[PDB]
């Protein structure tokens, strides 16, 4: 099925422009959206009209003009119809409810068979946060849970309560949720969009590329989130590929794959709940990636209530890049959680004892009382999630006891 | 099997998979496209375990 | 379709000369029948402008699936696209066949070059298709004719 | 049959110079009224290697005269001269014979009963031209000055000059001043009592969709409701067949149109499926209809070459669930396959929408309200007074138009 890419504030914008070059040069298709000389089904991601041109489905929505008039310049194929202009935000967003409703409205019109509603944004991104966390709710209100949300949301490296107000509505509606740190980013790079744009072009390319197995995202999201609590999956991505001392074989790909030090996000010890592989090569060796299945299946923790099954996708590689070597890409889901969810509730608390910066949002008594319960049933909710991949961990998590 | 009409599924599955657009005369026909309208797919009475039994609702 | 059409261009008439009564008699009457025959003429109207919706719908169903559809599959896409066939799909050049013959001042025509049983076929085809389609067929225990021809006497009536 | 097109006031005479100017530029008649030869046909396919035919209708609204020049059938009453003068000068081919030169509504009425001799012997020149008559269009604002006595005065004479044998429909502009609401309630009762077919277009609904001039979108929607009559297909090709499919009752008359506005932007809807679907959007409607609306009747144009049927079915299918019919009205969606002018060079769709829903209640309350507001010889009072019972005669008649 067809997927909306939902795009806000301008991490979300910058990190969209890069993801949308990156698939446009994967398919082949111009700035413009002219074709250049099928098998593949970019129709999943653009929209083909009867005059021969590809228009990207995304919607971009920001605070400023600015952004998005770099955006649409360096990609003058995107539709300006699409193009519109913390609790501030949030609540300017309540008044914009009716034209971003009817906006979404018309692009889950004008696809066939919808299927997922991907986003782009930043949890740090201030009023562009809000926004985004007003579209959550209202997406999920109107379409129910027939269709699923995956969010690309970009954690931080006054802060702290922004992050909070986010992640409550981040955990309530978004049905997969990736994580990404820009500290191991910049890390893995030791620009930072680059690697963004790489994994969740990567993500989907089963999608994009058909072969035997995973034509649906249905099929690649279900392999890794077996309760809708534990949504927050980590991504793995391999760098060391298109030097001359690449990876000599699949094998080795699957093998050092797994590095603690290419994880997209800050980890200790840590066991894994699902794993899927993606391998991308015009050519790949079976009996290579039966080995490889079997050591990272004999080598990796799981966790005792997990069917303990690694999954490769065999996915093929794009006619319109030339005869590149092997890449491939991680998509896990961890316990790893525990640890940066812990980190910004202590952020969060040790910033909510001290009255820093609640002057800004408290205007008064009734004020008070509404941010004080909002921040309360959020830092529940924060900390409920926290338990359960705890529990999770322990081999009593199936008990009644 | 008997409580869904067999014809339905003919079409709904020619409209997926031998779906056409026509080329001007003399321009010649892909293989894949003279192959295309010959698959027919229909509901047998032989069902799968049946059927693979013998060569062993 | 000649019935049909009939029809549909004697409701226009009754709209034309029902709203001319309108604004002629009803409309400067004396006030206190004024309302009586006013809803009277509304129903009336009314039962019109259902019996044209629906007269419209037929006409727009025959023709624009049965009769253009029909003329685009069975006569345009037999004369200039290619009549793909499994004797079309050998290519021949795997022979040498340096040579061509009779001459190059033959042309080549851009249409299938039919033979005249062909031509006499394809003209009988597409009209059968059209005179023998899924509505228009004789096959309750009655046929959908039968039942459309009772909706017209309605209408007459 | 033939249609004769009249242009009262100066917004009236703005509004039709361009819908002249499009019919023209459709059938290929240049401004100096020479005719251009048909290019061949598009469909008619040929075999090949590898002056005065036509197979349109401009006659219709043009009278062709013996020496191959188009003329249009068009009469234009005004007072002021410098919009005629502009509308002369930017189109030659109209008759000069046919212009008639000359704020408060009563004086207009008066000088129109005064001058009415003359008037009525101009639009009997104009029909005597004319074999088997079909319908009159006027062009005029309801609120303005000239437009809105004199187009009353000639409503009158000419529904009852001719015992109301044919049908006479009204492109009616409504006002975005204190004379003006006493104008506009004035007027509708006029409209109310003579025309057979409204077609309702609001100004600040029009700006409401021009900022995504105004008179160039009711030229447009205007120009393109009688594309099947000028290009006959298999359906409609008459002016009463496409009004009657509209109108249940002689007092649910009032039409309202919906129009695509991207008939040009490289961004243009994909196919008839997408177009199908846009039209029934609330933001391009040309009057403000609310969401507790109700659709008595729906049609839907398309103009294009080679439509794909199986677009057009779907989108009806899907469409047809969407619009939320009135109760005793049975669910009928009707698109018009209309054939684009083989003259114009963009091979985009356009797609007009007309429908009559029960939006005109808002509407006539507003224009009630404020009248009502305002009014805090008598004859001229005894007229108010009639006019505020004619209005609330269908006020009340759209009301009970929702109940079984």
């Amino acid at each position: 099925g067809e997927t909306i890419t939902l795009q806000v504030g301008q991490c979300g914008n910058q990190v969209g422009l890069q993801y949308w070059q990156q698939l446009a040069t994967e398919h082949g298709i111009q700035s413009d959206g002219s074709s250049t000389p099928r098998n593949d089904h970019p129709e999943l991601f653009f929209t083909l009209s009867d005059s021969n041109t590809y228009t990207p489905r995304s919607i971009l929505i920001d605070m400023e003009p600015s952004v998005i008039a770099k955006s649409t310049s360096a990609l003058p194929m995107f539709n300006p119809r699409n193009v519109h202009l913390w609790i501030n935000g949030y609540k300017y967003g309540t008044e914009e409810e009716e034209t971003l409703l009817n906006l979404i409205d018309r692009e889950v019109d004008k696809c066939d068979n919808l299927s997922n509603f991907q986003l782009f944004h930043s949890v740090a991104g201030g009023t562009g946060s809000g926004v985004g966390s007003k579209m959550l709710e209202v997406i999920s209100d109107r379409y129910g849970h027939k269709k699923l949300l995956n969010t690309f949301s970009i954690f931080p490296s006054v802060q702290p309560y922004n992050t909070i107000l986010t992640l409550k509505r981040l955990i309530d509606y978004s049905d997969a949720t990736f994580v990404f740190h820009n500290d191991s980013l910049n890390r893995i790079e030791n620009g930072a969009n680059k690697l963004i744009a790489l994994v969740s072009a990567s993500v989907s390319n089963p999608l994009r590329f058909p072969g035997y197995m995973y034509s649906s995202m249905e099929s690649i999201v279900s392999n890794l989130i077996p309760t809708p609590d534990l949504k927050f999956l980590t991504s793995s991505i391999a760098p060391f590929s298109t030097q001359k001392h690449n990876y000599l074989n699949e094998y080795d790909m699957l093998l050092e794959l797994s590095n603690d030090r290419y994880k997209t996000n800050r980890v200790g010890d840590t066991s894994y709940i699902s794993m899927l592989n993606y391998l991308i090569g015009d050519n790949l060796d079976q009996r290579e990636i039966r080995k490889g299945i079997l050591k990272s299946q004999q080598r990796i923790s799981f966790v005792p209530w997990v069917a303990r099954s690694v999954l490769v996708v065999h996915g093929k590689k794009s006619p319109y890049l030339k005869n590149t070597n092997l890449e491939g890409i991680q998509v896990t889901n961890n316990t790893s959680m525990i640890d940066v969810f812990t980190k910004i509730l202590k952020q969060f608390d040790l910033l909510i004892k001290r009255k820093a910066y609640l002057n800004r949002y408290y205007s008064s008594v009734e004020e008070e009382n509404e941010v004080m319960e909002m921040f309360n049933e959020s830092r529940e909710s924060v900390k409920s999630i926290i338990d359960e991949y705890k529990a999770c961990k322990e081999i009593t998590y199936l008990d009644d006891d | 099997k008997l409580k869904i009409s067999v014809s339905r599924l003919q079409k709904q599955y020619d409209d997926i998979f031998k779906e056409k657009i026509e080329n001007k005369v003399g321009v010649r026909p892909s293989v894949y496209d003279v192959l295309k309208k010959n698959q027919k797919l229909s509901v047998t009475s032989e069902s799968l375990y049946k059927v693979v039994e013998e060569l062993m609702d | 379709l000649w019935k049909l059409r009939q029809l549909n261009n004697l409701l226009n008439w009754h709209f034309e000369m029902f709203n001319e009564l309108n604004h002629n008699v009803v409309t400067k009457l004396s006030s206190r029948n004024r309302r009586p025959l006013a809803k009277s003429l509304s129903i009336i109207t009314s039962i019109r402008f259902h019996f044209t919706q629906f007269l419209n719908e037929l006409i727009a169903y025959l023709s624009y699936d049965v009769i253009e559809e029909n003329f685009q599959q069975h006569i345009v896409r037999k004369l200039f696209y290619n009549k793909n066939d499994q004797d079309l799909l050998l290519n021949k050049s795997f022979m040498n066949l340096s040579e061509i013959d009779p001459n190059n001042d033959l042309p080549k025509f851009n249409v299938n070059l039919l033979t005249i049983d062909e031509l006499v076929e394809l003209h009988g085809t597409y009209i059968d298709s059209i005179i023998n389609s899924s509505l228009l067929n004789e096959k309750t225990n009655i046929s959908y004719i039968d039942q459309i021809f009772n909706i017209l006497q309605t209408i007459f009536n």
